[PDB]
């Protein structure tokens, strides 16, 4: 029926529009060369901290050296130390030695250039902005059960569809599990996912690209490349034994070679 | 215009600021001489 | 003067081949000559890439305010050391237990100046210190004009040289990418390898199989000339038909993505670069103020 | 809005001293006079014909 | 030693060539194109271009 | 920590984010498929519409 | 007790915090205020770093001689540092 029933009784002579290539239809009619990737998709929506404690533990040792050489600041040195590091003014003890004061003068100005590099680290942290997904393809284990996990989750696909017909050659208990979740529109499941009444969407990958790069938005978000997917593109359908393959298979390339396509 | 794109097309240290740390310390020439005018008196 | 054919399509023209089975980047002019199968992998192009006076004036001026502190110490309207560590002490935050008030304020909001100055050094140099030599971009005018230093090649007679010589206006790479054009995809690796290469064209999934082979080969984001790997064949011939039946037949199951997961898919700032020479040489500075805490032990 | 109110008023800027430029350098006078609408102009079907 | 010189064939590329073959794709006309022989652009040297 | 994090998501809240307030002229896709958002027109038969 | 004077310098110091040494008061009313306006002082000094981190999005230098109508082209020996100007020869320029 449709395009396929149109070339293969000879009512015409060639499909120009979006169509999928697989095997039955390329027993029934001849293809020419793919001029896009188009397979399918889902549419959804402490080493530094070890040597500041030897460090703090070699200045509480050169403040033991001073209590040696010339009272209280045997273990408050530590808090006085761990206290200016970050600077916040609690009153701890007043370093009476000489060459404790120098210690802390060093101390206190690698504490000001170390606050100063973690500040440094927060906006390195901050200027990282990353997207965190929740399907990684139809390899995901969700699809295995979605009893598995509480809420039943909703995947669908377009009717009559060659996605429908990879997916029952593929799984038979999928398609007994999506038997529940049939829907007939495109944007019918565009609106669907803006809402809520659907949470996965299968069907290929290049036109959900197309919706999803001109949707107002952004809230949909595609799962990767095409990468655990079916991997095939649009070619344009011929006639069998058709005489124009040659010349419409080498214009094809010409089009990708000369950056037109 | 698109002869234009296709033919003419092109792109577009710890002493950062001397200029305004500078004016500081004009700020700082003028505490001094404020230091200087309650030494006087 | 006559054109020939040599490689595998050499091989397989003459005769001594029947089927080319290997990553055949699918051009017009193969296209030409021999037929093909509908390609078993998609796959473009990419390019693999390879990864002060101010302390010492801050110093003279703490020098100068402790000198006008003590000048004011002396002519009020160890108390020596006690003060000028009392200004070191306003200066570095910590440690310390009417117009020497007002200088004190003044330094100390000069020393908070610095220290924002500091913070707006660090957070413009946590921006500015990133590399624009990381082109990737094929329409930069430093590649459309071509600059002696970037060195950009790619295989000697390869698919995608025939491409580049075909492009609308790249005759100006095509006489530049000559200067540097290798033999062999494994002394182009070693090459930019050595730093030499500063840009290399090449297909896209063998450089993203060569992204995890070590941590600075890295690939541009770029994806032109999307192609395919395909199957080599003769004209025609009767392993043509049942052959591209069964390429498409290992695309529909999971086959060809068992081997995507035999070698596609298989790969193989922070706390420690701003601060492991800091600490280090403030180590060295605790040691060398050690040795003259002795030298001041030796004084009394 | 205004069907027949047409006044003499008073125009400078631009164009205008591009134009006592040209009437200065060439020798000719002028006369001034603004457009019955707001509108550059187009081509546009008429009613008959 | 003498002025005569050889009219070697080289290739023009650029902005105004492409302007060049637009024009004669549109208006349709043929062409020769050729390179100056004097210099550049020109001057009245004394009532001589 | 608390005050440091503070001062660096107020550094990120008021330096970095901001919304493109410009249109970029023929590379808006808001003008592709136009709404009733994006008002935009020229004078009445003028050469612009021309 | 003498901080009758010396409490605008204990609030700057209060303010900046800055090792400073504070003469502090036995009264709750001074410390809660000054709690609230060093607050103030913390996040004034978190705004004031946020202007330094704004002060380093632009990039822009600007010119040296505005065009033509500058002076030292019309005259360049009245100018201290000496600067050249070139054309190319027999031209329309
Ligand atoms: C899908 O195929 C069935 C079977 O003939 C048909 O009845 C139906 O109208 C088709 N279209 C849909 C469900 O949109
Ligand atoms: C190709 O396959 C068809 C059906 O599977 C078979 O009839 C035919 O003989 C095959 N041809 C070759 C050359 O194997
Ligand atoms: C303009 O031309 C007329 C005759 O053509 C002449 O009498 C008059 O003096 C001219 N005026 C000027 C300003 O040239
Ligand atoms: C002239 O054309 C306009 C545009 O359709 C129309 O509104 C008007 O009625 C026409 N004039 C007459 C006399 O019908
Ligand atoms: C400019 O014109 C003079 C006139 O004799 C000539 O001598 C000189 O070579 C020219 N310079 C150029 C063409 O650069």
């Amino acid at each position: 029926n449709g395009m396929i029933g149109e070339v293969v009784y000879q009512r015409a002579v060639m499909a120009v529009g979006s169509l999928t290539i697989n095997e039955e239809r390329s027993e029934v009619v001849d293809f020419s060369v793919p001029f896009v990737e188009t397979g399918i998709s889902v549419m959804v929506s402490a080493s530094v901290w070890v040597m500041m404690f030897v460090m703090l533990l070699i200045v509480s040792a050169i403040a033991v050296f001073v209590f040696e050489y010339f009272s209280f600041t045997i273990g408050k040195a530590i808090w006085l130390l761990w206290g200016l590091v970050f600077n916040n003014s609690v009153p701890v003890q007043n370093p009476k030695g000489t060459t404790s004061k120098i210690m802390v003068s060093v101390w206190a100005f690698f504490a000001v250039i170390f606050l100063a590099s973690y500040t440094a680290n927060l906006a390195a942290f901050m200027i990282q902005e990353e997207f965190v997904d929740q399907v990684t393809g139809l390899s995901d284990k969700k699809f295995q059960r979605p009893h598995d996990y509480s809420p039943p989750f909703r995947f669908g696909t377009v009717p009559n569809g060659s996605t429908e017909r990879n997916i029952r050659n593929n799984y038979p208990y999928m398609h007994q599990y999506m038997t529940r979740f049939n829907q007939r529109g495109v944007e019918d499941a565009l609106v669907s996912l803006k809402t809520g009444k659907l949470d996965a969407f299968i069907y290929d990958a290049a036109v959900l690209n197309y919706k999803a790069g001109r949707d107002e938005g952004c809230k949909l978000v595609t799962i990767g490349s095409g990468y655990i997917f079916a991997t095939t593109g649009y070619g344009i359908a011929l006639q069998k034994g058709s005489p124009w393959k040659r010349q419409i298979d080498l214009a094809l390339l010409q089009f990708v070679g000369d950056g037109e396509m | 215009e698109e002869l234009e794109t296709l033919w003419l097309t092109g792109i577009c240290s710890s002493q950062l600021d001397i200029d305004n740390m500078a004016g500081v310390f004009y700020m700082l020439a003028a505490a001094m001489a404020l230091s200087l005018i309650t030494f006087i008196w | 003067n006559k054109k020939e054919w040599n490689g595998m399509m050499g091989e397989l023209l003459s005769g001594q081949a029947d089927m080319i089975v290997a990553p055949l980047t699918i051009n017009n002019e193969r296209a030409q000559y021999i037929e093909f199968s509908k390609p078993f992998k998609y796959q473009g192009l990419t390019i693999l890439v390879k990864k002060s006076t101010l302390w010492l004036l801050v110093g003279l001026s703490v020098h100068v305010v402790a000198v006008m502190l003590y000048l004011l110490d002396r002519f009020s309207p160890l108390t020596l050391s006690s003060a000028m560590w009392f200004s070191w002490g306003v200066l570095l935050n910590s440690g310390i237990g009417f117009s020497a008030r007002i200088l004190g304020m003044v330094w100390a909001g000069f020393a908070m100046i610095i220290v924002a100055s500091y913070t707006a050094n660090l957070a413009a140099f946590l921006v500015l210190d990133r590399p624009e030599e990381r082109i990737t971009g094929i329409n930069d005018p430093r590649l459309r004009n071509p600059s002696d230093k970037f060195i950009y090649a790619t295989v000697k007679q390869s698919s995608v040289d025939i491409y580049f010589r075909r492009q609308v206006e790249l005759s100006t790479m095509y006489r530049h990418m000559e200067k540097h054009n290798y033999e062999s995809a494994a002394e182009a690796i070693q090459a930019v390898r050595d730093n030499k290469l500063h840009a290399f064209i090449w297909d896209s999934a063998v450089l993203e199989f060569e992204a995890s082979q070590k941590c600075d080969l890295v690939t541009t984001g770029e994806l032109f000339f999307r192609s395919g790997f395909g199957i080599g064949m003769r004209k025609d011939s009767p392993w043509k038909q049942n052959v591209s039946l069964s390429i498409l037949k290992s695309h529909e199951n999971g086959f060809m993505e068992d081997l995507d997961k035999t070698w596609v898919r298989y790969q193989e700032t922070l706390t420690f670069e701003n601060m492991a020479g800091v600490f280090m040489l403030v180590a060295g500075g605790i040691v060398a103020g050690i040795f003259l805490i002795f030298i001041e032990i030796a004084y009394k | 809005g205004s069907p027949r109110h047409t006044v003499p008023q008073c125009c400078y800027g631009f164009c205008i001293d591009l134009l006592i430029k040209l009437a200065r350098t060439m020798n000719f006078t002028y006369e001034v006079h603004l457009v019955a609408d707001g509108k550059f102009g187009t081509q546009e079907r008429v009613n008959n014909s | 030693s003498t002025n005569e010189g050889m009219n070697v064939k080289k290739c023009c590329k650029g902005f105004c060539i492409d302007i060049l073959k637009k024009l004669s794709r549109t208006v349709k006309f043929t062409y020769d194109l050729y390179l100056v022989t004097n210099g550049k652009h020109g001057k009245k040297v004394n009532n001589v271009w």
